[PDB]
């Protein structure tokens, strides 16, 4: 039959690179989303101290 | 182009030296422009290795011109043909084989050797008929 | 020796080497905006200078 | 023309709108029909080109051309419905399209009145051609085999491009007939060598000299039968077209000039004759194989003789008959066997008796025998180059020798010697495969009785 | 260029002076080449759509037929008006220039002096 | 032409090296942004009343109305950056490397 | 498993089925037909009728009518002692010669 | 994005496309300008992924650069002219500022650098408005400038913009950012033939535009990113990856396909500027876009890929969007070369 | 009309159509432990519209006439393989879990165009997030490999991160020894051939990671197996609890508007079940995949679009 690539010729155009060099020998593949990673927890969840110096503690 | 002014002034196959420093100034003129745009989209680890790679840059390029000037005006003098665009061949194609000497690899050299001495034919080429590569709109 | 040990070498691949070598130099930037501009910097600073764009 | 050309691009909505299985059975019958209508513009008036229209005309030259494209065409669809009769009909149908859209462009490429027009088709043939090799191509290297192709002829067509806009900006317009007619001396300057390089490097990479050669040890092998045929039977006859219209406003210089692609072409020959004596492919083979004849067409045109363009246009179509039909015959070894090594099937004589036949009229022939087209082109430019140059007989003359011992080397090796004994999946030659060599011998010895249709404008 | 000739109404596609030229005849060869990309312009709606390409509504591939034969039509008349208002001008600035193109006097091949290149 | 219009040339032109200059913030070469415009405006300002260009009194006003609103967006597209990463810096400005 | 692809297809023999094949198509009828049209349209149409068609066109490049001046210029040049062919085609009368 | 939202931003990103080419003003220019910065940037922020934010981010620094320093060639013009209309501009530096700066909003030098990165963390649909509909504004004020620019700046630009775009192309895998280098490569050949006559600028804007549409809504309905995601698409669509390949050789301009509509007339309008060197250059290099193009061709039609078989679910159902207006740009992208002399029309 | 963008925009919200029971409440459990049974009984009490499982033609009986056709040509997976040998080469083993990931995922995009389009909630067993829970247990009893994990995992997360989490699931808890109980009741030869560990390794996932992970963002509901035939029970239950919690109650009209526009392209849905990622189980090479496709051409109703079949009886095409 007539030949047809397989996953080993895929591999050759399936890098983040078509080149690869070793500047690019870590480029990671943009995720297929396009929805990177979201960052860990980024939270302020910020802590008061209402008192008891604060005249509204009462005392 | 003051800079490139001082080469065309200078009758090739005369004034052997003036024209050999017209080429290097260019060559290094070049080397800077290159080193500078090469520092800042390939930043190095510090100022030390920034240096270091603007003088390997610029030291390529000035010696290539050094040596380009030189031979042309050189053989041009001992031939006394100095219209022959051979005359930059020699020079472009031994400008390419210093770029090895750099590189310590001869096969660059001579692939530089093959595609520079053709180029130096070519810019002779070009100022010898009536080349021009920016023409002002005529038409 | 000569037909695809120098000719295919001589021609082709020189010219896709060649096109390989500054492939690679052309397409790694690293995404940093600070050499990006830093570069703009470089280029408006260039032309309005020395090439004497100027005049 | 509107004469031809209507019927080929009717002929599209012909393969597309008909039945499942009759596709080959209507495209090959209206494809022979259209052959006997290129049959009539063969006639040539004296000194006049044969003019049609403001865009289209025929000359001594191109016409010996096109009828063999026309006559071609029927070929490819014989040769190729067998391979790929386990295939979609859409498919299918789409692999006719683009073959008739192929012979389309070369219709009105052999055929145009302006260099520009020239240029367009010229170059446009390269679109199909790479959809044959590339899709329905049986192997891993056609897609390396493509690229080499596409970008050797396109890299060279660019500055023809360039230089032939230039003509216009300074001669005004560019048909065949003013450049002729309004024909200048080519002033030797830097800039016109450089004119000079342009006008012919172009054309020089479609009839590939030596150096400027490896595209076809890639593009003949890998690329289908029906593909294989047509990149070597027009499309370096192409080249030839352009060298022969082209050389027209370039004869002060080509004196000085020819020299370097002379003596390339020159040893070429005797180089490219020799890659056949260790060859290991049929198909490089025959490829290899047409090198050494083109590079003596282009020795033929560089020369600028009156026998010497006499020649050339006779070798073109002999070369072009004789190579396609060389061409089917390692494909129906080749189907049969699935390999194109050519000692794996030694000994087909004593099993397929015709094929031995075919085949032997088949060497003969690139033998360039007397009175075959073969010889009585390639001893025209021996003739003519001899006047040009005595020692030429030394190379060219022994390029001769070195062809026989190649060409019987084929015929010796596959079908003469013992039968290989583990092979036993060989069957009795189709008919098909033997009416598609006698389509492609009884021609080249019909026309050897009258060489005055062959022989070119220059006649 | 035209760009701002004297006179030139900005967009204006068909300036009332154009219809003083031939208008295209109807069955033009370049308007029918038009006619046939509305053909195949619907000839892939079809194919995109998954339906049969020879024959899906009909009323689609005539609508894209007969869109395109008029705005080529429109554009064929603003063509043709275009480039005899460049040749116009050209036509009318020479003799504006008489001195600037002085015709040459004719001299026959008897007297001109052409040197001859022998091949071989 | 007087040392007025050189000084404030000059000041738009250290101001565009400062923009073409990223350090690490690119809230503070946003700070440079409008400040460069000013440059513009102050020019703007001196010539046009310089020449009693009556209408063009105008056009100064309009050039801070707008080199002002696309300002919103200068911070607004930080104002959404430090939040996936948490700061201004350009130097996390390179996630979209590919 | 790699992947799950069909084997190689054993290559059918066209004759395995009908003998009397003619190596055109599956299907009898039309390979016959095929047969008849490859063959019909191939040589008595295109290479017999068009060789007499070949053979047959009329002068080419008026062959023989450029010899037939020939024997009238022949019998005119040498009965009057003039030279059969004149060595300038072009006659010098016509042209000017500068300086 | 409330689809109503979404389309009045688009409609003063039109504006004020159309503000610039529809005034005589500098300072409605500047106008025009800003304001299409102003609307494109929420575009671009419709997902809203941090990619996009990245992308966004990166578009904004860069033209709001590009307005600013146009900004000045509009003031400095003014202090040394006393003039606000478009016309031959009146001083040296300030027509090389406006140039370096307008250059910059479409990127020929290595101010392209944003154009790729700006298109890959974008959307594919907003990629399609920025590498088609933005690019128009800034080529209005060129070709009412050109008679003033410096002839021996835009062509080192427009030559470096062709050779560094089909360069990177190369090395490119994602669709998107081939895309982006494409269009600088493309872009090159605008900028060249622009101190000349400047009809052919608006055929090659026609054709290149008309001729990149169908090359992304082509992508769009493949849903495809990748070179591989593309590749699978001969499965479920094996007629759509056959328009993809017949745009490819037209994106590269072999005839008889319209893509080299524009080079062959750049060229020949060149050459009659006694300009040789220059067009050799231009279509010597123009064949590197050709290769990636035929890589990108031979993964999607001209070969196969293996498919996955989840990709049978796909073949179940249809795809529900109309796609708008492409059947006809495609035939606008390829066929269109015999009905050349319609240029005249352009000027 | 369909909520192509002019619908948002004449009036069409989808707030209105959205009331109190307007809620995708999966139910599940473990392995043959009657969540079929009992998510088809909150369905009529409620008024709650049933979805049953979707197994390998479930996307078979959205298309056409549902007609599930040959398994090669619909899925290339037979789960009773699975049952029998489980470590087969030919990889059919996880080609049932990125095949039945992809119906459950078909079966969730419409649950929620339903919900979206008449306010009536959806009952689904096996939402795509129980999905998981089968592949590790694959991963565990090595039917699967690991790098079979992480393409599955991905393809989870570039889909079901735009797909939120569900308000209430319910499981019914049945341990393993009955679960042995009942499987032997059952009968079918294939079944019979499991091993208890993967029994134990379905629960207890679906107990130490189901539950938890998800109680975050939605109501669980803990069940024994005496409350499946207390099917009344879970009504209330159900009604009882406020349900506020999760992306739901914070929502508007114009993510709605979003969710609807993307489900109502189903290729745009399932468009990441098929990422480049070339498994050696999954993948499915260059000429096997024509010839399918080839195959599935040929067959009635998918010649050419919907409606435009003229095999079928499409009269009109010529003017549709
Ligand atoms: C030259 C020769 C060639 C060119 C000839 C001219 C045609 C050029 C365009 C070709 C078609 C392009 C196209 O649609 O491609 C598909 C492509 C993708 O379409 P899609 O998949 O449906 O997604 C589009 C949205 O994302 C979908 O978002 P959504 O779901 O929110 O739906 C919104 C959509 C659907 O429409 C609505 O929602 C209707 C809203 C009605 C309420 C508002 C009423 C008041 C305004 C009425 C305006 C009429 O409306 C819009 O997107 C608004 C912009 C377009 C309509 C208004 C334009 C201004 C007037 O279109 C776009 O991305 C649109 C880009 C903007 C317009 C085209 C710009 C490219 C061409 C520029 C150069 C043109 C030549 C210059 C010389
Ligand atoms: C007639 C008048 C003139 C007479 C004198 C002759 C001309 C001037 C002298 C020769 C100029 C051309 C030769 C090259 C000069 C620059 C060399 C240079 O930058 O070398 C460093 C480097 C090459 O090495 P690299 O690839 O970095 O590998 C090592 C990595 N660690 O560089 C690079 O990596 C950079 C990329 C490769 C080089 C790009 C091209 C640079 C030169 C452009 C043309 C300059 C033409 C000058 C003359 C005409 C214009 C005035
Ligand atoms: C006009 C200016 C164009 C600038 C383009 C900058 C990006 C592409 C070139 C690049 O990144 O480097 C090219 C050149 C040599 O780079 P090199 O030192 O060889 O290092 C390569 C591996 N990092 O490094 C350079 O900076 C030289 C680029 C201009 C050459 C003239
Ligand atoms: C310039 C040079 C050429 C440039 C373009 C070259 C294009 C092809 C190059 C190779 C491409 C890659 C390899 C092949 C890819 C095949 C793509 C494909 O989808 O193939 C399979 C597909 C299956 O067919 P299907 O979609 O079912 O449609 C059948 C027709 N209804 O097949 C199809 O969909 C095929 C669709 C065929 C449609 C035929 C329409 C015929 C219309 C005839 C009109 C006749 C009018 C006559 C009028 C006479 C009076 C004037
Ligand atoms: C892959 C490399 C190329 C393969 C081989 C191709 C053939 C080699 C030569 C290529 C020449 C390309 C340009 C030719 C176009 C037509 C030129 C022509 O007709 O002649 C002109 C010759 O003029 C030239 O300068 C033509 C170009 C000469 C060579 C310089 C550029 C070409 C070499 C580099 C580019 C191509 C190589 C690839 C680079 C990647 C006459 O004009 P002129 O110069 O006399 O103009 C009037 C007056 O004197 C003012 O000029
Ligand atoms: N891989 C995989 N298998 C699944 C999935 N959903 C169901 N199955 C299989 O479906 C089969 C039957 O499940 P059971 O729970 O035993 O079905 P049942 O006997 O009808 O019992 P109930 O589900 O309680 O109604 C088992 O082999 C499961 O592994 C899924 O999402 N992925």
């Amino acid at each position: 039959r007539q030949w047809q690539p397989d996953v080993e010729w895929a591999e050759q155009f399936g890098g983040a690179v078509m080149y690869p060099t070793k500047e690019t020998a870590h480029w990671k593949p943009p995720p297929w989303n396009d929805v990177d990673p979201p960052k860990d927890t980024l939270v302020s969840n910020l802590t008061l101290n209402f008192g008891p110096q604060h005249p509204a503690a009462h005392g | 182009k003051t800079l490139l002014h001082k080469y065309s002034d200078i009758p090739e196959g005369t004034e052997c030296h003036r024209k050999a420093y017209a080429s290097t100034s260019i060559g290094g003129a070049t080397g800077l422009i290159v080193s500078a745009y090469s520092i800042a989209l390939k930043p190095p680890a510090s100022f030390l290795e920034g240096v270091a790679r603007t003088g390997r840059y610029t030291f390529t390029s000035a010696a290539i011109g050094a040596i380009f000037g030189l031979t042309s005006c050189i053989s041009a003098q001992v031939r006394e043909k100095p219209d022959d665009p051979l005359n930059y061949f020699i020079g472009g194609c031994a400008g390419g084989l210093t770029l090895g000497a750099r590189t310590r690899s001869y096969g660059i050299g001579a692939a530089a050797c093959a595609y520079m001495g053709l180029t130096a034919a070519l810019v002779k080429m070009g100022q010898l008929e009536g080349w021009q590569v920016f023409a002002e709109p005529k038409v | 020796l000569l037909d695809l040990i120098w000719l295919e070498t001589i021609l082709p691949k020189t010219t896709s080497f060649i096109q390989m070598k500054m492939s690679i130099m052309v397409s790694n930037q690293k995404g940093l905006i600070k050499l990006y501009f830093l570069s703009f910097l470089i280029t408006i600073m260039i032309s309005m200078t020395l090439f004497n764009y100027h005049e | 023309m509107l004469k031809i050309i209507i019927p080929t691009t009717m002929l599209l909505p012909m393969t597309w709108m008909s039945k499942h299985n009759m596709i080959w059975i209507n495209a090959t019958v209206h494809s022979l029909l259209i052959s006997l209508i290129s049959l009539s513009l063969l006639n040539q008036l004296g000194e006049n080109s044969l003019n049609f229209s403001l865009t289209f005309f025929s000359d001594s030259l191109s016409a010996p051309l096109l009828v063999l494209t026309t006559w071609l065409l029927p070929l490819m669809l014989m040769a190729s419905q067998s391979h790929l009769s386990k295939e979609t009909t859409t498919r299918k149908k789409l692999y006719i399209t683009m073959l008739i859209l192929l012979q389309l462009f070369l219709i009105m490429t052999f055929t145009a009145t302006e260099l520009i027009l020239f240029y367009i088709l010229f170059e446009a043939t390269l679109v199909p051609t790479l959809i044959i090799i590339t899709r329905w191509g049986n192997q891993t290297e056609r897609l390396n085999a493509g690229l080499y192709f596409l970008f050797y002829t396109l890299a060279g067509s660019l500055p023809l491009l360039v230089a032939l806009v230039y003509i216009q900006n300074t001669t005004g317009s560019l048909n065949f007939l003013i450049i002729h007619y309004w024909s200048h001396p080519l002033s030797n300057s830097w800039s016109n060598i450089f004119m000079w390089l342009a006008c012919i490097m172009a054309f020089m990479v479609k009839m590939p000299l030596y150096g400027l050669h490896l595209w076809l040890p890639k593009a003949h092998v890998e690329a289908p039968i029906a593909g294989s045929m047509v990149l070597a039977a027009v499309l370096l006859k192409l080249g030839g077209y352009g060298m022969m219209r082209i050389t027209t406003i370039l004869n002060p210089l080509t004196n000085y000039m020819a020299y370097p692609f002379l003596m390339l072409s020159m040893w070429g020959m005797i180089m490219t004759s020799s890659i056949c004596l260790r060859q290991t492919d049929l198909k490089s083979l025959i490829a290899y194989s047409s090198v050494s004849h083109m590079a003596l067409v282009i020795v033929a045109i560089m020369i600028q003789t009156p026998w010497s363009f006499m020649g050339a246009t006779a070798l073109m179509i002999a070369h072009g008959l004789t190579s396609s039909m060389l061409f089917c015959l390692a494909n129906t070894n080749y189907e049969r066997v699935h390999s194109r090594t050519m000692i794996l099937a030694r000994g087909l004589q004593t099993l397929l008796p015709l094929m031995a036949t075919w085949w032997l009229m088949a060497s003969l022939t690139n033998l360039a025998l007397p009175p075959s087209i073969n010889l009585i082109g390639e001893l025209f430019i021996i003739t003519a180059s001899f006047s040009w140059s005595n020692i030429t007989i030394i190379l060219m003359g022994m390029n001769m020798m070195i062809t026989a011992l190649y060409s019987l080397y084929m015929l010796i090796t596959t079908q003469r010697g013992k039968y290989t004994h583990h092979i036993n999946n060989i069957k009795a030659s189709f008919t098909r495969e033997n009416a598609l060599m006698a389509l492609h011998i009884l021609p080249l010895l019909l026309l050897t009785l009258n060489p005055k249709m062959i022989l070119g404008p220059l006649y | 260029m035209m760009s701002g000739r004297p006179g030139r109404v900005p967009l204006q596609f068909l300036p009332n002076e154009a219809r003083s030229l031939p208008p295209p005849k109807l069955t033009d060869p370049r308007l029918v080449y038009m006619g046939f990309l509305g053909y195949c312009s619907g000839l892939i709606d079809n194919a995109i759509r998954r339906r049969p390409v020879v024959s899906a509504g009909l009323h689609r591939q005539l609508l894209y037929v007969t869109s395109f034969v008029f705005f080529g039509y429109y554009l064929l008349k603003r063509q043709d008006y275009m480039y005899a208002l460049r040749d116009h001008d050209m036509f009318a600035y020479v003799k504006s220039h008489p001195e600037d193109f002085p015709e040459k006097d004719k001299k026959t091949y008897g007297e001109i002096l052409e040197e001859f290149h022998p091949v071989r | 032409m007087p040392l007025v219009y050189m000084n404030i040339i000059m000041a738009f032109a250290i101001a565009l090296a400062g923009l073409l200059m990223y350090r690490s913030h690119l809230m503070s070469s946003l700070l440079c942004l409008e400040g460069m415009m000013l440059s513009l405006f102050i020019m703007s300002t001196l010539i046009i009343l310089n020449t009693h260009f009556t209408l063009a009194n105008m056009m100064p006003i309009i050039l801070l109305v707008f080199a002002a609103c696309e300002a919103a967006l200068g911070l607004s597209l930080l104002v959404m950056v430090s939040n996936t990463y948490g700061t201004d810096y350009v130097q996390n400005l390179n996630l979209l490397q590919c | 498993i790699r992947l799950q692809e069909d084997p190689d297809p054993e290559d059918e023999n066209l004759y395995e089925k009908n003998p009397d094949s003619h190596g055109y198509d599956k299907d009898p009828i039309v390979d016959l037909w095929n047969m008849r049209v490859v063959f019909f349209f191939g040589f008595s149409i295109v290479l017999v009728l068009g060789s007499t068609f070949v053979a047959y066109l009329p002068d080419y490049r008026m062959q023989e009518w450029a010899r037939r001046e020939a024997e009238r210029l022949v019998k005119y040049r040498e009965a009057n002692g003039l030279p059969l062919m004149e060595s300038n085609c072009f006659d010098p009368n016509k042209i000017q010669l500068p300086e | 994005m409330n689809p109503i939202i979404y389309t009045t931003l688009i409609m003063t990103v039109m504006s004020g496309t159309m503000l610039v080419m529809i005034s005589s003003h500098w300072l409605l220019i500047w106008i025009g300008f800003e304001m299409n910065l102003l609307a494109m940037i929420p575009v671009l922020m419709k997902n809203f992924n941090p990619r996009a934010t990245e992308a966004a981010t990166k578009y904004f620094l860069t033209q709001a650069t590009a307005s600013m320093m146009l900004m000045m060639a509009i003031i400095i013009n003014l202090l040394y002219s006393g003039q606000w209309t478009i016309t031959k501009m009146f001083n040296p530096v300030a027509m090389t500022m406006m140039t370096m700066a307008l250059a910059m909003k479409l990127g020929l030098s290595p101010f392209h650098f944003w154009v790729p990165e700006v298109t890959q963390g974008i959307s594919l649909q907003a990629g399609l408005l920025l590498l088609t509909w933005q690019k128009l504004a800034p080529l209005s004020v060129l070709c009412q400038i050109s008679q003033s620019i410096n002839p021996n700046l835009m062509l080192t630009m427009a030559m470096l913009s062709i050779l560094i775009g089909g360069w990177g192309g190369l090395n490119q895998t994602q669709l998107r950012k081939i895309m982006a280098y494409s269009s600088i490569a493309h872009m090159g050949w605008m900028t060249a033939v622009l101190p000349y006559n400047t009809t052919m600028t608006i055929l090659n804007l026609l054709i290149y535009i008309t001729m990149t549409l169908a090359m992304f809504m082509l992508l769009i309905h493949s849903s495809a990113t990748t070179t591989l995601s593309l590749s699978h698409t001969w499965n479920k669509m094996p007629v759509i990856t056959s328009l993809m390949m017949v745009t490819l050789l037209s994106m590269g301009g072999l005839p008889p396909l319209s893509g080299f509509m524009p080079k062959w007339m750049i060229i020949q309008e060149m050459t009659k500027n006694e300009s040789i060197i220059m067009p050799t250059l231009m279509a010597m290099t123009a064949l590197l876009n050709l290769y990636f193009y035929m890589r990108l061709a031979y993964s999607s039609s001209l070969t196969m890929f293996p498919s996955t078989n989840n990709m049978k679910m796909k073949w179940q159902f249809e795809h529900t969007k109309q796609m708008k207006l492409l059947p006809t740009m495609i035939v606008l992208s390829t066929l269109v070369l015999p009905m050349t002399p319609a240029l005249s029309s352009l000027n | 009309l369909q909520y192509g963008p002019l619908a948002f925009v004449l009036g069409e919200r989808t707030t209105r159509k959205l009331t109190e029971t307007s809620k995708v409440i999966t139910v599940d459990g473990n392995i043959c432990s009657g969540k079929g049974r009992l998510a088809r009984e909150i369905a009529e009490k409620l008024g709650l519209r049933h979805f049953p499982e979707a197994g390998i033609h479930y996307a078979d009986s959205t298309t056409g006439d549902g007609k599930p056709l040959d398994v090669q040509l619909s899925g290339n997976c037979s789960l009773e393989k699975f049952y029998d040998d489980p470590k087969s080469n030919d990889g059919n083993s996880y080609r049932l879990q990125s095949w039945l990931y992809a119906s459950r995922l078909l079966q969730y995009a419409d649950a929620l165009e339903h919900l979206l389009s008449t306010g009536q909630g959806v009952v689904l067993e096996r939402s795509i997030y129980s999905d998981f829970v089968f592949l590790e247990a694959m991963y565990r009893q090595g039917f699967i490999r690991k790098q079979c994990v992480e393409h599955y995992n991905e393809v989870k997360k570039v889909t079901a991160c735009e797909y939120l989490p569900p308000h209430v699931v319910v499981y019914v808890d049945v341990p393993v020894p009955e679960i042995q109980s009942r499987i032997q009741k059952k009968g079918n030869p294939h079944e019979m051939k499991i091993t208890a560990a993967y029994l134990q390794d379905i629960e207890n996932a679906y107990k130490k990671t189901f539950l938890p992970e998800m109680s975050e963002k939605c109501e669980v509901l803990q069940y024994s197996a005496r409350e499946a035939e207390d099917a009344e029970k879970v009504v209330e239950d159900i009604e009882y609890l406020k349900c506020d919690k999760g992306p739901w109650p914070d929502q508007d009209d114009r993510t709605f508007h979003r969710l609807r526009m993307l489900v109502q392209n189903k290729l745009e849905v399932l468009n990441y079940t098929t990422i480049p990622v070339y498994l050696p189980e999954i993948t499915i090479g260059a000429h096997q995949s024509d010839r399918v496709f080839q195959k599935f051409t040929e067959l009635p109703g998918r010649k050419y679009s919907p409606g435009y079949n003229e095999d079928v009886g499409d009269k009109w095409i010529w003017l549709k």
